[PDB]
DNA sequence: TATATATATA
DNA sequence: TATATATATA
């Protein structure tokens, strides 16, 4: 048994998010204010923790942060990187407009 | 920071 | 194809000579005279240009000069550096033993 | 010069 | 500047 | 496993 990883995120969610170029990033699911150009399908705005960078990825670059906190929560010395764990576990909120 | 990508 | 670098090397053969920590350098592969203590299996006795230091080294971080002269002939600020660069043109002989 | 060790 | 390591990708 | 690229150090 291998428990998938949610193919549905909603706005608030942190999470892991995996570029090509970088190791998993401590992130969150911003929300996506309606009147807006319509992304790509199945793809959500990320916000990333460190350097406050954005960016539109699926669920398969997605990792729940909670539970892929050990596996992913290690100290690396790309720039953001530990201050993005810093602001994911203690001001997750930064600049986020969900609510 | 910006977009990216 | 790629040619292999020698793995055996003779008394006044001019090479570049690379340790840990600096570039590769300009340096002259000595005697070892009969009749002295033994050195460690495949190390040469290494004459550098310009600091005029010595070392024993394997071939491995030995480059003929000849081959690998504009990859590492470029001047660089380490002290000695550039005045080796001078002396492996125009007194590669300086305090040599062999011959 | 010295051994460059 | 110009090294080494860290850690990515291939 | 081997190489390229980012970041720390001397």
């Amino acid at each position: 048994m291998a428990r998938p990883r949610p193919r549905e995120y909603k706005a608030g969610d942190l999470v892991f998010a995996k570029m090509k170029g970088y190791p998993h990033w401590p992130a969150r699911i911003d929300e996506l204010p309606e009147g807006a150009v319509k992304p790509p399908a199945n793809k959500y705005p990320i916000f990333f923790f460190g350097t406050h960078e954005t960016a539109f990825l699926g669920p398969k670059d997605l990792f729940p942060y909670k539970e892929y906190k050990d596996k992913f929560g290690k100290s690396n010395k790309r720039k953001g990187f530990n201050e993005g764990l810093w602001e994911i576990e203690n001001n997750p909120g930064v600049k986020f407009t969900g609510y | 920071g910006g977009v990216k990508k």
